[PDB]
């Protein structure tokens, strides 16, 4: 599974940033150091659902021009191999799995059990929130839903859970093999205002704080670190200088491909020798 | 007055901005100060 270590930045950027911009309470509690000018100045420019100024984020060389009252600058940056496996083998799988799916999904009742169904197939059950079914519930999964004894359990016949589970591509087997890949990726804020920049530059620090709780960069880009550079001119050729303050993103990933095997063993040929 | 005007466009990571050179000559008992501002609303200027 090949990693596109910016797409997953602003995909994790973009609604968060909206949602954290929406409100101003959390904003409120973003800002709390910061003096009373600037935290009042930025909320009444970028803060609310009916902010007029907005903030964007895009990649960088836009044959475009960009807007440089607000906004999130990215380039790829640096990388290297850091660590190896014997044989480049990271695991081994029989069934093929694709990404871990995070879906909500009330209870049913059936004839003889309660099920929850799901959008798509089931390669693997990770974990049911708030529950650990016994032997008596006798736990099965059969493709798309998944299912436990109706008597025992009968008071739960509407039970508001969700599900974490891995979809299911194919029937077959293979290895896996690959190596972990130590990458920098380089994000700065814009501003013709430097306040602006600062605050920026603390949201951008909020959302990767609450970014470590998500699952993608919980199974895939584990060991997060920062580095923030100085608030430099970006620019003086223009009427007005261009302020920003550069930061570093580290991530661990695993970049690693399917091998398939289609040896399958299903007879024995035993048999003795004579001389 | 204005002469020599340019429309100077430099490509960068940022992205494209305009910035460029004019030169103007003022009348008598003018005393212009540092970024002052001026328009001109006869010219135009494309832009996409």
């Amino acid at each position: 599974a090949i990693t596109s270590v910016d797409s997953y930045l602003l995909s994790e950027i973009k609604p968060r940033l909206n949602t954290v911009l929406e409100n101003c309470y959390i904003i409120d509690e973003v800002l709390k150091d910061f003096d009373y000018q600037t935290r009042e100045s930025f909320k009444e420019a970028f803060c609310g659902k009916n902010a007029q100024h907005e903030v964007t984020v895009g990649f960088n060389f836009p044959k475009f021009k960009n807007n440089y009252e607000a906004h999130y600058l990215i380039q790829l940056g640096q990388g290297q191999e850091t660590k190896n496996s014997l044989g480049s083998i990271q695991s081994s799988y029989f069934e093929a799995t694709g990404d871990t799916l995070v879906e909500s999904s009330t209870a049913i009742r059936e004839d003889d059990k309660l099920v929850f169904t799901v959008s798509k197939p089931i390669g693997e059950l990770i974990k049911v929130e708030d529950i650990e079914f016994a032997k008596y519930d006798n736990l099965q999964v059969e493709g798309n839903k998944v299912s436990f004894k109706y008597q025992t359990n009968e008071d739960y016949e509407n039970y508001n859970a969700n599900i974490i589970f891995t979809e299911k591509k194919n029937d077959s087997k293979g290895l896996v093999k690959g190596f972990t890949v130590e990458e920098q990726v380089t994000v700065v804020g814009l501003s013709f205002n430097v306040d602006v920049a600062r605050c920026l530059d603390a949201v951008l620090k909020m959302i990767l704080i609450s970014m470590r709780d998500s699952i993608e960069e919980q199974q895939t880009f584990q060991l997060q670190n920062l580095s923030f550079g100085d608030i430099a001119p970006i620019i003086e050729d223009g009427d007005s200088m261009i302020f920003g303050r550069p930061t570093i993103i580290k991530y661990t990933s695993s970049l690693d491909l399917d091998y398939t095997i289609t040896q399958d063993i299903n007879k024995l040929t035993f048999k003795e020798r004579k001389d | 007055a204005i002469q020599s005007q340019e429309k100077g466009t430099n490509q960068l990571d940022i992205g494209i901005l305009d910035t460029g050179t004019a030169i103007g000559t003022t009348q008598l008992e003018k005393r212009i100060s540092y970024r002052d501002r001026f328009t001109v609303p006869e010219v135009l200027m494309p832009q996409q």
